[PDB]
């Protein structure tokens, strides 16, 4: 709900004393999945068969 | 005032938390199907239950080793603190220590020990000067062509006369031949002054 | 995904100037530093995305429910009175130029406090300014004194714990004990260490308090 | 890529101060062995040595590797046949009949070809090739200083290689043949990523 | 432990709460470092400022007194000391007291010890001339004040010549700061080894979790992930144990340094 | 506590520690530093 | 760990530098014992007979 309740949960107590408390670890999430590959060339001779 | 006795509270809380972690690791299934040996022995055959028993034994052995290492580190810290407390007792209660800021802040006079749960509390009675007043000083006094230096006190002047007082308290006494000693001549001190010396 | 290299981070144009036969690089820690695009031959640096623990600034539940969050080691542009310091991005507390004593240590000389009411951020005040009037012939002699008593607390011992190794690992099971006996004398070494700690606590308590041979009344 | 950092590996390398054999041409082709890798060096006053041959069973019973090359472009083919008994290139001065037989092959790599060095490796599925060219300006044994060879081609082939020979041309020559051994090496990388110093830990 | 993944955490949760223990140990070490720094450098109650004109009876403190002629307002000796001495899940926290605060604390200590002797350490700062303070210290070591009042010039020249050679001694011998160089090198190598252990296999197929999750079946990929987790957890445990031992050593050294500060700078120890 | 882990009672109880503290206090208020040597 | 075993020695390499850490710790303890012995008994600069 709020960082105070997260502190209460990570401390496992309803009463929190004065100070700083590390509750969780923040990180930015990825947005897109990029697939990188070289030039699509040297096609097999399927055209020469079909 | 809160957090005054936080040192012993931290120790007892660390002990309680170590015990709680050790008893909580018992319910953690380290890759096994269950954390209870009775739920594995009464459900699986010995040749198949031994695989899970081995994982549980490995996990609990690692937990016990971690707990014992933490307890050894904390016991070393407690031994260091206890040696410091014994030195403090011997140097502040059994005698008077000249060490600065060892038996409390200020000029240490005496200390009194107090019992505490898994600890000790020292009441350091110290001497703290107050109400300081500044005067004019001089390294020496040249009288009759010879220099005089203070024996125990220091030379001070309130603007019209010269007196000798102790360093930690103001007690202006007359500058005489008993509280001063003669050494050298009149022309070796850069801040010497002209003043009479009573005999 | 560059020709099979799987990862996640920030791609940025760099000038590391890879050689023609090499297309990816690593740092001293074997961590991927840069990779070259196999399509346009462009070399770009890969930087791990920001991460850090969230430390909530709580002045105490018995005083107020207002709290401030601190994202350690990140930029405010990547996460309400937002404030950026060397310790991270501070959200939920305004920065003031007045200096006070450090109540809640935040980091990098910045501390937070609950004053008139909202949480504020400020630089640590090392102490009051005092310019001693030094001179060639100025001496200060005290004319009075005060008797002060200072309290000093030191731990002497802790709880003497004794753990039954076989009972803790197995709990009244023989099939488990037969496998425990294979690992060796671990249950013996741990018991020896516990007994050593137990006797050490008593030795410390004896050395600290029992420094006299007679009980003076 | 590595820059301004030291690195160590246990790959195949030529030991320092090793007993590398010197083979002068009047052709000297005894079909030298190939255990795990060979170090080839060429410092003659011409381009007489313009090819290499690799294989295990060269008597038309197993695939072999050909590094036939001329002044225009390399011809790398992997086929299974004996040329005649051993390579012999007699060059209008334009002829090429070192082999009188052909069979079913699997590769036709013809991409691209005064001291030149070559290091060949026979890893599980990629015949590694390394090359480098450095001036000499003197007439003596191999010069001092380090010169790291760069990878040239992967050559994906699964053929075993235990023997190798040198291809020489004609109407005098010399070449250095070495052997690699697996041992720990220390490599120094500059700011540009070029290897400048190396230490053989053994 | 897992890294760049979300399914490995489900296998990591089966190991209990070792993560909480490691985090608590790291936070304890972090707060312990700041506590030691405060106990060593924050022993003064007020920040004492040096007078404009020094004239300390001939003694030259320019090598140790701060000067605003260069940034950071540090002394030349402190400048030479400071001039003589990448994220994969681990972070470095900035200290509470920055370099400027430590420099201000050292400057206040120096000002108090040159303008008040040992009076400011026990209570209010009592102004006293530096020759008088040196005479009191000579009387404390068992030498009459006449020896100083007759050889003040010689003692000032000797003090200046001894202070002037401190910079040369600390510069010509890089091993002088070895006690701090070894600490910083141990921290750097511990971080570099903890981050390098992520490239090991510990008997698995590959060091990358994404390669195992894309090349093997789940019943075997889970075993490989379990092996990797066990290896990295053992590495973390070893790192945390070594950090705890080094932190205990640093705490002992900092207690010794604070005692030495209080007994030598704030007073005159007869030890 | 039932998982094989128990707490051993300290040798010197709180009453004996209090008696030692009171003896030290009486010695330091009635004898100074002479009883330590 | 192995005791003259070729197959075991190659498998030990996949554990990283744990052996290196142990060797460094042992050498640190070794030099620390000598440093303590030097700091305790060698406080004098000259051997007074
Ligand atoms: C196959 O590889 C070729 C070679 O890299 C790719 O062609 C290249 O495409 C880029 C992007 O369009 C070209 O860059 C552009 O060049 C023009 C000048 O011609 C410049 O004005 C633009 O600002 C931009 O930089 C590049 O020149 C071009 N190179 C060649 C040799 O044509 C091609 O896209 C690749 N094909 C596939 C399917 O990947
Ligand atoms: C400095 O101290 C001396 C000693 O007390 C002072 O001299 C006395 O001053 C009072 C006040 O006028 C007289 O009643 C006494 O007779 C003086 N005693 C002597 C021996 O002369 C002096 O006045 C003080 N000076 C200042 C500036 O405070
Ligand atoms: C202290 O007394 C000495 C001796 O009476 C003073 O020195 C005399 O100073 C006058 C004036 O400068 C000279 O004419 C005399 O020749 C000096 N006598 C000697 C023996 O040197 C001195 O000035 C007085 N005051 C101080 C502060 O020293
Ligand atoms: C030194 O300080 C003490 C207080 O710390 C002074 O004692 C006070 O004196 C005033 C004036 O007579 C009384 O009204 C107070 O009741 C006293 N306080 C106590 C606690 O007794 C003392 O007078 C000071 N002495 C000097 C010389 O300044
Ligand atoms: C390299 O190997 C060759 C051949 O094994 C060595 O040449 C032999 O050296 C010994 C010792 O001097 C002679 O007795 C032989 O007659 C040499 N020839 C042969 C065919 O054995 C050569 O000495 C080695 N070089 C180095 C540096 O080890
Ligand atoms: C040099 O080698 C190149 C190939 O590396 C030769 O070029 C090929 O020659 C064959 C004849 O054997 C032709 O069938 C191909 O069409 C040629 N390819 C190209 C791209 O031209 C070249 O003829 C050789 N030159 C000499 C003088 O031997
Ligand atoms: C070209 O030669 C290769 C080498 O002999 C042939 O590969 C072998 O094919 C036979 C077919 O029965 C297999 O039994 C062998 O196992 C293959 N060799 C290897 C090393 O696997 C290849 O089939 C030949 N190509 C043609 C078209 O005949
Ligand atoms: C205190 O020491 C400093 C440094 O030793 C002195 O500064 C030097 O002064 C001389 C003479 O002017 C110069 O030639 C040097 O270049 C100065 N060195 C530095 C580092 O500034 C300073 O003069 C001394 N104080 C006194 C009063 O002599
Ligand atoms: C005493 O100190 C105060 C404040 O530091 C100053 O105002 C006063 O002038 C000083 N008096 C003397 C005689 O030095
Ligand atoms: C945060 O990002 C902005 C814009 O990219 C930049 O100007 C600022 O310096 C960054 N802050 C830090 C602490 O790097
Ligand atoms: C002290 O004396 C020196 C010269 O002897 C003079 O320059 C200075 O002004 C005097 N006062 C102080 C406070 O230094
Ligand atoms: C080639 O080497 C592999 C690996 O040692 C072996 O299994 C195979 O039998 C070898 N083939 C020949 C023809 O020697
Ligand atoms: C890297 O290459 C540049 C090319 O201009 C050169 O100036 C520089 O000296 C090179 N550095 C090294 C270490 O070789």
């Amino acid at each position: 709900l709020d960082p105070l309740s997260e502190t209460k949960c990570t401390l496992k107590s309803f009463t929190v004393e004065k100070g700083i408390y590390q509750t969780s670890n923040f990180r930015v999430q990825p947005t897109e999945s990029i697939v990188r590959f070289p030039n699509i060339t040297n096609l097999c001779p399927f055209h020469e068969v079909f | 005032t809160p957090s005054a006795l936080g040192k012993l509270q931290d120790v007892v809380n660390h002990n309680a938390q170590a015990l709680n972690t050790l008893v909580k690791q018992l319910s953690s299934k380290f890759g096994a199907i269950s954390s209870v040996l009775n739920d594995i022995l009464s459900r699986l055959d010995p040749p198949e239950a031994e695989v899970q028993i081995d994982r549980l034994i490995t996990g609990r052995l690692q937990s016990l080793q971690t707990y014992v290492t933490q307890q050894l580190i904390r016991a070393a810290e407690i031994r260091a603190s206890a040696n410091l407390a014994a030195t403090k007792m011997s140097e502040c209660v059994l005698g008077q220590s000249k060490r600065v800021d060892f038996c409390g802040k200020g000029y240490h006079l005496m200390s009194f020990p107090q019992s505490a749960p898994h600890g000790v509390v020292f009441l350091h009675v110290t001497y703290v000067p107050a109400q300081e007043k500044n005067f004019t000083t001089a390294p020496a006094i040249c009288h009759d062509g010879k220099a005089h230096f203070p024996r125990e006190g220091v030379f001070v002047s309130n603007g019209t006369h010269w007196f000798v007082t102790q360093r930690n308290f103001y007690e202006p006494q007359i500058i005489t031949t008993d509280n001063t000693f003669v050494s050298g001549n009149c022309d070796v001190v850069i801040g010497i002054v002209n003043n009479t010396v009573y005999d | 995904n560059f020709n099979g290299l799987t990862g996640t981070g920030v791609l940025t144009e760099s000038n590391k100037k890879f050689l023609p036969f090499q297309q990816f690089g690593r740092d001293i820690a074997d961590t991927t530093d840069a990779v070259r695009d196999p399509q346009t031959l462009e070399i770009l640096d890969i930087t791990p995305c920001s991460f850090g623990g969230v430390s909530v600034i709580t002045p105490g539940t018995n005083t107020s429910n207002q709290v401030a969050v601190l994202y350690q080691g990140v930029n405010c542009t990547e996460v309400s009175n937002v404030f950026q310091t060397r310790a991270g991005c501070l959200i939920g507390a305004e920065y003031v130029n007045n200096s006070y004593e450090c109540d809640i240590p935040i980091g990098a000389g910045i501390c937070a406090s609950y004053q008139t009411q909202s949480i504020i951020a400020y630089t640590m005040s090392l102490g009051a300014e005092n310019s001693v009037a030094y001179s060639n012939n100025s001496i200060a002699i005290p004319t009075n004194f005060t008797i002060s008593v200072t309290t000093e607390i030191l731990p002497v011992s802790m709880t003497k714990t004794s753990v039954d190794c076989t009972m803790y690992i197995c709990g009244d099971s023989t099939e488990c004990s037969n496998l425990l006996l294979q690992y060796g004398s671990f249950c013996t070494q741990l018991k020896r260490a516990l007994t050593g700690i137990a006797v050490e606590q008593d030795k410390n308590t004896q050395e600290v308090f029992a420094q006299v041979k007679q009980i003076y009344k | 890529f590595r820059s301004s950092v030291l690195h160590s590996t246990h790959d195949l390398f030529l030991p320092f101060f090793s007993n590398v054999t010197w083979f002068h041409a009047r052709f000297d082709n005894p079909a030298l062995p190939f255990n795990d890798g060979v170090y080839f060096a060429s410092t003659e006053k011409s381009n007489i040595i313009r090819g290499w041959i690799f294989g295990t069973t060269l008597d038309s019973k197993t695939q072999s590797l050909l590094i036939v090359n001329n002044a225009t472009n390399v011809v790398i083919k992997v086929c299974e046949f004996q040329f005649c008994n051993d390579p012999f290139l007699d060059v209008m001065e334009s002829e090429f009949r070192v082999y009188s037989s052909a069979n079913n092959c699997t590769f036709e790599y013809v991409s691209q070809p005064n001291l030149r060095e070559f290091v060949f490796k026979n890893i599980d599925g990629y015949f590694k090739i390394y090359s480098k060219h450095t001036p000499i300006n003197l007439e003596r044994d191999l010069p001092q200083g380090f010169s790291a060879l760069e990878p040239l081609v992967d050559l994906p082939i699964g053929i075993n290689i235990t023997r190798f020979q040198t291809l020489l041309a004609l109407h005098a020559a010399a070449y250095y043949v070495g052997y690699l051994q697996p041992r720990t090496f220390l490599l120094k990388y500059n700011e540009n990523g070029t290897i400048t110093d190396a230490v053989d830990c053994a | 432990i897992c890294g760049d993944s979300t399914e490995c955490s489900n296998l990591l949760l089966q190991y209990g709460s070792f993560c909480t223990q490691l985090k608590r140990a790291l936070t304890g070490i972090a707060v312990e470092q700041d506590k030691n720094t405060q106990e060593v450098f924050a022993q003064v109650k007020q920040i004492y400022k040096t007078p404009p004109i020094k004239y300390f009876g001939g003694f030259n403190f320019s090598q140790i007194l701060p000067d605003p002629s260069k940034p950071s307002k540090r002394s030349p000796i402190e400048d030479l000391l400071f001039n003589k001495v990448k994220f994969n899940g681990l972070t470095v926290l900035p200290p509470l007291l920055t370099d400027e605060m430590i420099a201000q604390y050292t400057s206040a200590l120096l000002a108090g010890t040159i303008t008040s002797g040992w009076t400011f350490g026990a209570g209010p700062a009592l102004q006293i001339p530096f020759p008088m303070q040196m005479a009191y210290r000579f009387n404390g070591i068992g030498v009459t004040q006449n020896v100083l009042y007759e050889n003040q010039k010689l003692i000032a020249n000797q003090f200046n010549s001894a202070i002037g050679k401190i910079q040369d001694s600390l510069s010509s011998t890089p091993s002088a700061l070895g006690k701090l160089q070894d600490v910083v090198n141990h921290n750097a190598q511990a971080l570099n080894t903890l981050v390098k252990q992520l490239s090991s296999k510990f008997g698995a197929i590959s060091s990358v979790l994404n390669d195992i999750l894309s090349r093997l079946d789940p019943p075997e990929a889970e075993v490989q992930i379990d092996r990797l987790i066990t290896g990295r957890l053992q590495s973390l445990q070893t790192y945390v144990t070594q950090q705890l031992i080094r932190a205990a050593e640093i705490r002992a050294s900092a207690n010794l340094a604070a005692t030495k500060m209080s007994e030598c700078v704030l007073g005159q120890s007869k030890r």
